């Protein structure tokens, strides 16, 4: 509802990120949060998705080592975590709950990708 | 083709009921069961709730839900909305409509909204 | 597939973050969905193309993102420049556009 | 003889037991189509419900079922909470009784004990003044569908003239885009609905 | 600025009423004439850019046409609810926005 994000994340090519999304104003442990990265210019380049129950992840192919997303179930703050970081790959995230794939199953549900995170604007600079 | 003719525009004042009649025009009633619509001033729609004389029960509204007597009497050529316990809530154009369930075999151009002409009630 | 631009009167004043739904209905890809932005009474500029992105001619202020059916234009601070018609376009399936959500003023 | 002493300390077994879908129902975007009627089983629990006496004007708050208070209190298993849009002429079918149009093609509920169903007006936000035609529904299904299932199945309605299909003309769409607009009756607003 | 009215101003007609509602201003407006409604208890909806072809929504009830210096935005049919008072803004190519008077189409 808020999903409070990081923002101009300084990361270096040849780092891993901990994007921060804080679980916002709902009940975190029924749900998942898909995500989406919209490269610039390049609409949003489908992420993959945390089920906040369990954690079940459909990753992306693209960050298959790469996008590793987790989350701090405590403090309700996702954590989607990619390696390899560099200037061509400093491109914007968001969050969203994924109700696509309903959580709980990683199975496809009604609704889209639910409400959504603040932005995580990777600014990997080089 | 069909018009649903409706009564008019007056106020009503609390405790008491507000009537007014969705009129016969020319046949084209009898499975047209004659629900109600309310259209709230103008912060909202509405549905005034209607009567099922299509052979049962009447359905109530949800808005108000008890003492909505919403009785349509369609041989008798009138509908009613029959809200017996007005205060001031309504303040309203409350129409007469061929409400979903009230298409005919004919006329499906005026289909499953057949509208009416409005009543503004208020104190 | 049916779009619905949400906050048909999205009242948010200029220089503050505000979201406005165009609410796809599938799961569309904006590889094909975008938005077109109308003067108020003028013909649609094309607004943004991979519906979450912004072109040449969109200024920082514009913000917007979504997936699925609940595309959130989350706008950023505002401004008169933003507060022309937009209208979310869907490529996909027999284009349906966008008939609401402007940002409006006091 | 002689003791007495009272101050309560009531301590409980759990610590921060996951609550349920619950607020996520109550708070979804986008609901299921109105025959495959989003029952879930809803989570393990602390479904300490009160966050249902929170809310806003419902508009329709009345327990169909049991009083609209204990829900918090009484322990029952998962209380299937469904999700599904209407528009406010099917929304008045949908109670325990009060059989009609959708209630009479589409969603239907039993004797009693429908959770508390929770429904309310989604104007804003399922229909824009284009007169949305998003969401698709079953009139002339075939008939009343027994109290309480998961239609998923949308079978066709036998319309006659015809033996081939039964359809009448041909496809006699149980598929009706829910079809309203921000200026209808609220009969006919859109209706975004919760179940349980 | 050709200083937008509208002329017929108040066209009084119920249901269907045969219409004609015209945004003849002072002087020509050629394809610059916006044709407004509004829906009361709420904000202003626009139908129809210049002489015609009315934006997706406020539906064909509200029909654009006319050619010259008078616009005319007749409807073919309305309804009950199509109570909206008919001013007409005019984009001017270079902003204006000068609206009307209100053409309001009625019901008894």
């Amino acid at each position: 509802v808020q999903l409070v994000q990081s923002g101009a994340e300084v990361k270096k090519p040849g780092a891993s990120v901990k994007v921060s999304c804080k679980a916002s104003g709902y009940p975190f442990t029924s749900y998942g949060i898909s995500w989406v990265r919209q490269a610039p210019g390049q609409g949003l380049e489908w992420m993959g998705w945390i089920s906040t129950y369990n954690g079940n992840t459909n990753y992306a192919q693209k960050f298959q080592g790469r996008v590793t997303m987790t989350t701090d179930t405590s403090t309700t703050t996702g954590y989607m975590e990619l390696r390899r970081l560099r200037s061509d790959d400093t491109a914007v995230y968001y969050c969203a709950r994924d109700y696509t794939r309903g959580a709980w199953f990683g199975e496809s549900l009604i609704g889209g990708f639910d409400n959504w995170g603040q932005g995580t604007l990777v600014t990997v600079s080089s | 083709q069909v018009q649903l003719v409706q009564s008019g525009a007056e106020v009503k004042k609390p405790g008491s009921s507000v009537k007014v009649s969705c009129k016969a025009s020319g046949g084209t009633f009898r499975s047209h069961v004659i629900s109600w619509v309310r259209q709230a001033p103008g912060q909202g729609l509405e549905w005034m709730g209607g009567f099922i004389p299509l052979f049962g029960t009447t359905i109530y509204a949800q808005a108000f839900q008890g003492r909505v007597m919403i009785s349509a009497d369609e041989s008798t050529s009138t509908a009613y909305m029959e809200l017996s316990s007005l205060r001031s809530e309504d303040t309203a154009v409350y129409f007469c409509a061929r409400l979903f369930p009230n298409g005919d075999p004919n006329s499906p151009e005026d289909g499953f909204d057949i509208w009416g002409q409005g009543t503004l009630v208020t104190v | 597939i049916v779009l619905t631009q949400s906050p048909g009167t999205l009242s948010l004043s200029p220089g503050e973050r505000a979201t406005l739904s165009c609410r796809a209905s599938q799961t569309v890809s904006s590889t094909s969905l975008a938005w077109y932005q109308q003067k108020p009474g003028q013909a649609p500029r094309l607004l943004i193309y991979g519906a979450s992105s912004r072109a040449t001619g969109i200024p920082d202020r514009f913000s917007g993102s979504g997936s699925g059916t609940d595309f959130t234009l989350t706008i950023s601070r505002l401004e008169p420049e933003d507060f022309a018609v937009y209208y979310c376009q869907q490529h996909d399936t027999s284009l349906t556009f966008g008939g609401g959500t402007k940002v409006e003023i006091k | 003889n002689f003791r007495v002493q009272p101050t309560e300390s009531i301590v409980r077994f759990p610590n921060v037991t996951n609550l349920c879908p619950f607020h996520e129902v109550f708070n979804a975007t986008r609901f299921a189509s109105v025959y495959a009627w989003n029952r879930t089983r809803i989570s393990n629990c602390v479904a300490d419900y009160s966050v249902l006496y929170n809310f806003a004007p419902f508009f329709a708050f009345k327990c169909y079922g049991v009083s609209p208070t204990k829900l918090n209190d009484l322990c029952f298993t998962n209380v299937y909470a469904d999700s599904f849009v209407i528009k406010g002429n099917e929304v008045s079918q949908i109670a325990p009784g009060q059989t009609g149009n959708i209630a009479d093609y589409n969603y239907k509920l039993p004797d009693d004990f429908t959770g508390c169903v929770i429904a309310w007006n989604s104007n804003k936000l399922d229909s824009k003044h284009s007169g949305n035609y998003d969401y698709w529904y079953r009139l002339f299904r075939k008939s009343k569908l027994k109290p309480f299932e998961r239609d998923i199945s949308t079978e066709i309605y036998q319309a006659g003239n015809k033996p081939c299909k039964g359809k009448g003309p041909n496809c006699y769409f149980p598929l009706q885009s829910y079809g309203f607009r921000p200026t209808y009756g609220v009969g006919h607003q859109p209706y975004r609905v919760v179940v349980l | 600025d050709i200083q937008m009215t509208q002329s017929p101003s108040s066209l009084s007609a119920s249901v269907g009423d045969r219409v004609t509602i015209t945004c003849q201003a002072s002087q020509d407006i050629g394809n610059y004439l916006n044709w407004y409604q509004q829906k009361p208890g709420k904000a202003p909806k626009l139908l129809i850019y210049d002489a015609s072809h009315l934006e997706t929504g406020v539906p064909s009830r509200f029909s654009g046409s006319g050619s010259g210096t008078d616009f005319t935005f007749t409807i073919s049919s309305l309804q009950p609810e199509d109570i909206a008072t008919y001013y007409c803004q005019r984009y001017d190519d270079l902003p204006s926005y000068t609206f009307g008077q209100g053409t309001k189409v009625e019901i008894k």
